RNA sequence: ACCCACUCCCGACCCGGGGAGGUAGUGACGAAAAAUAACAAUACAGGACUCUUUCGAGGCCCUGUAAUUGGAAUGAGUCCACUUUAAAUCCUUUAACGAGGAUCCAUUGGAGGGCAAGUCUGGUGCCAGCAGCCGCGGUAAUUCCAGCUCCAAUAGCGUAUAUUAAAGUUGCUGCAGUUAAAAAGCUCGUAGUUGGAUCUCUCUCGGCCGAAGCGUUUACUUUGAAAAAAUUAGAGUGUUCAAAGCAGGCCGCCUGGAUACCGCAGCUAGGAAUAAUGGAAUAGGACCGCGGUUCUAUUUUGUUGGUUUUCGGAACUGAGGCCAUGAUUAAGAGGGACGGCCGGGGGCAUUCGUAUUGCGCCGCUAGAGGUGAAAUUCUUGGACCGGCGCAAGACGGACCAGAGCGAAAGCAUUUGCCAAGAAUGUUUUCAUUAAUCAAGAACGAAAGUCGGAGGUUCGAAGACGAUCAGAUACCGUCGUAGUUCCGACCAUAAACGAUGCCGACCGGCGAUGCGGCGGCGUUAUUCCCAUGACCCGCCGGGCAGCUUCCGGGAAACCAAAGUCUUUGGGUUCCGGGGGGAGUAUGGUUGCAAAGCUGAAACUUAAAGGAAUUGACGGAAGGGCACCACC
């Protein structure tokens, strides 16, 4: 059992503090290795330059080509792969243009049948992909 | 349970409820005191004195006849031993085990039992130093402890 | 089962128990006055004696220590006290 | 070794009452045990008890009337102020209609309602309901 | 951008200055209020607390695509004049214009489940895509792309990320640790944590009537001081309501601008349970009067002087009176002594037993090993077998058990010596000395390392022979290190009861091991008692077993793995989805092998536990049919 003494506060507090490091989420948040490894570096979004269009194969139970883009982030020169969500939206992206990319929704984890992809394109050339998809706006010329 | 064994024995003395002197016992308190003095002069520890008085002279409990315990009587008369008899016997047992281990170096069981004995010695000596029964500088060293025996 | 109760007698259930586990603990031993046929005086001996006691006027072995209750010699008449 | 003789006494009373026994033996007895038992009995939760006096440490034979659901000890004896009493009652008691928290205060050993009447706090010994 | 008009500040100053500050601008950070319609008349529909007749009669209350009809209402907007203000703007106020498809048009996400709301239609056809998760899509897709319809919030709604609750998935409240992740191999041990019972009228007085403590300390609890505002809580107050604000109210007067909380530490005063702590044990102990010493702020209205020969204070000691003189009990806590036993517990020495291998001699003889068959191997230099001896090195059968001992690892021929130990017995002794344990330490199977001795057997490696598609393996014949002992190292095991230790409580039964107690009777000591072996019980530890709706648990199952949401006896170690991985790296230990400590990036929706039903089994046991056999 655990100690129950009026003078065990140091023991209890210290044991809790040592045992909190075996919490995966607590350790990931407080160790600093995950923040260093994060390409966004703690940001919610990041602007990058599209290097090439890459087609990502959906995982084995499904079958599709997930149209992604490799982008290089302006802030730190890191190369990530970002999903271009809707259909025909890869046609809205050219090569060597600026795109705003956000997380994919799992806080750094891959989503669905898209291996190794944890980012999605939000804007292209300072125009949202939703506006171009719905026809509300057109990419600049 | 035992301090140094997995034993959970229950065997011990069971004092009777009555604290009075037995009706059969005709020795005066001073008579028991002189018998205690004689037995101490013979060279006996208070436990041995109590055992002899119980077995032969019918003194069921010295504390109930004389109103005092055997060690207190020995101290008050001035013939109590230098160090308490439990610690003395623990040191004697340690000395015996060390003498055996000197000529039997492959006896790991003897070494383990010596460790237990010296731990008991140290605990008792610390308790006695707390009660000012032993001088605060007293220490059990296994180099000339046979002289203490 | 309804402890310390006079309605159901239990001398027999109390002296059967362990001496320490009784309602009020009490020894299972006793002191006994011993006459030796060759002697002429009382000797009060503990039942569970650990000493080879001798007659106070002679050199006769009154009793010998055993694992429990001491073993008395033949002919010595022993009677418990109290 | 045994600490907290009151914990042993309360656990024994609880175990005996859960088996439906009419009496329970408690050893060793102590002043705190006797006061806690008196508090329990004044509220009709145990009944009469007898203190067997042996010359070392007494025993208690407690007559059980099956009105007791749980008698428990709170270790350590946390200091309780009059403000913390409501939170302790919410934590320990099964209802605001019945059940008692026993405290040792400078005014004696008493339930929580009596401690509120005398406007005193103290240290929590245990509870019963 | 405008201004010192407000709030305040500065200067020699009523006067000047202030990008402090105020005002406006941009502003879906965010917060409050709040439009996008309301109503009536006919036609339906619904019910009636209407006739009643479920045919029907029905402007009683209602509902709708009427995209029917009709008027009433209003502010978004435009604009005028005030008002606002330093000047303006914005609100507020007034007038004019301002609504019918009131086109003066509400959006953002969804419609398989979680989760509210379409297996409607068209397209696509594992593509395109959706999908937080499960999943959808491979020719009716309830899920993609659309149309329609529906629903959720609504001037807002979706997405990413940080964080809180959910998470009793960090557990103080309040989690787990036999098998799901997990208790150190095992003991000792300092700190830490936790600790059995017990003790119920004293200083100057003009109110027994102002006061002192000079005596024994704290924790706790209650109280009283002191403690910025703003924020939070909270009293009052119709901002048109509300967020707010600190205002305001009445016919010049009345009134507010409260109050609470403010943890810990510090200060203060009552209480005295609980918890710690203290005195008297060589009495250099309490009270009491005596023997002895001092300028002792006066013990000289007189010029002090040597007439302060002295109450009051700091000593050292003696004789006394006096304490009811002063030691709680003796834990079903612990240590120690003592008694008779007990055990494959340990060390040293000693002895015996066959077996195996080898050697010598004798006899007979051509085979003997070995195998699922063989072959490799030995063999007329006489093998195998039988007999008599000798030697060596191992090991200690049967007895031998759900029996014993040990901290665990582990421990079995006889005898002796050496020290140790549990339990029991105890009207012995000490008297809290205890429990658990960071640091530290002892021991720790097997294998392994170094040195020495030995080397029977078995035998990693290796050689050969087989089996096989292949075998590098299983099987066979040999065989090195090793296996044995001595001295150093290593410190790991499915080191397991996969189950920490200490304490209490909660069923039954029969056994068994040790000790003790009691008792018909049977045997041996060839005689009295005793002592053994039995028999029948009881008590205490111990290894276990059976049983049981104690209770628990996911169950298996467990009298503990119970006394757990009715949750708190004490304490140590330790787990937090599966992998990466007990890996990398650093430190440390080791001669080495390696041991201890021990990540992260990344990857993933399960991995796992227990039990159930099937299927299968180169698992066992049955049954049947001349499509089985005899």
């Amino acid at each position: 059992g655990k100690c129950r003494g009026l003078r065990t506060a140091r023991k209890l507090r210290s044991h809790r503090r040592d045992q909190k490091w075996h919490d995966k989420q607590y350790k990931k948040a407080h160790l600093g290795t995950a923040l260093k490894a994060n390409p966004f570096g703690g940001a919610s979004h990041a602007k990058g330059i599209v290097l090439e269009k890459v087609g990502v194969e959906a995982k084995q139970p499904n079958s599709a080509i997930r149209k992604c883009v490799r982008v290089q982030l302006i802030k730190n020169g890191k190369k990530i792969t970002a999903f271009v969500p809707n259909d025909g939206c890869l046609n809205f992206i050219e090569e060597n243009d600026e795109v705003l990319v956000a997380g994919f929704g799992r806080k750094g984890h891959a989503v669905g049948d898209i291996p190794g992809v944890r980012f999605k394109v939000v804007k292209v050339a300072n125009v949202s992909l939703l506006a171009l998809y719905k026809g509300k706006k057109e990419r600049p010329r | 349970g035992r301090m140094h064994a997995p034993g959970k024995g229950l065997s011990q003395s069971a004092l009777p409820y009555r604290r009075s002197v037995p009706t059969w016992l005709k020795l005066t308190s001073d008579d028991v005191k002189e018998q205690i003095y004689k037995l101490a002069k013979k060279g006996l520890t208070p436990s041995q004195i109590g055992v002899i008085l119980r077995d032969s002279h019918g003194v069921a409990q010295v504390r109930f006849v004389t109103g005092n315990k055997i060690l207190r009587i020995l101290k008050s008369k001035g013939l109590a031993p230098d160090l308490p008899e439990d610690l003395y016997h623990l040191i004697k047992k340690a000395v015996a085990v060390r003498k055996h281990l000197e000529r039997n170096r492959k006896d790991k069981d003897a070494k383990f039992r010596l460790i237990l004995i010296e731990s008991r010695i140290h605990r008792l000596a610390r308790y006695y130093k707390t009660k000012r029964v032993l001088p605060p500088n007293w220490k059990y060293e296994s180099s000339t402890a046979s002289a203490l025996v | 089962p309804l402890a310390k109760d006079l309605l159901h007698p239990s001398p027999e259930e109390e002296k059967r128990k362990h001496k320490k586990k009784r309602l009020v603990q009490s020894p299972n031993s006793y002191f006994m006055d011993v006459k030796c046929p060759g002697c002429y005086k009382i000797t009060t001996v503990f039942s569970h004696a650990q000493t080879v006691v001798l007659c106070v006027g002679c050199s006769t072995v009154l009793c010998q220590p055993t694992g429990g209750k001491a073993r008395l010699t033949e002919g010595c008449s022993f009677r418990r006290k109290q | 070794v045994r600490m907290n003789v009151l914990a042993d006494a309360l656990k024994s009373i609880n175990n005996a009452e859960k088996r439906g026994k009419r009496q329970v033996l408690i050893r060793p007895c102590s002043k705190v045990i006797v006061r806690f038992l008196t508090v329990m009995m004044k509220h009709g939760y145990i009944g009469e008890f007898e203190i067997i006096d042996d010359h070392r440490a007494g025993k208690i034979v407690v007559n059980l009337t099956g009105r007791l659901n749980k008698c428990g000890v709170i270790s350590p004896r946390f200091d309780v102020q009059l403000k913390d009493l409501e939170k302790w009652q919410n934590n320990l008691l099964p209802s605001r209609q019945f059940g008692f928290i026993v405290l040792t205060t400078s005014a004696g050993i008493m339930d929580h309602e009596e401690a509120r009447r005398k406007h005193t706090g103290g240290k929590i010994l245990g509870f019963f309901f």
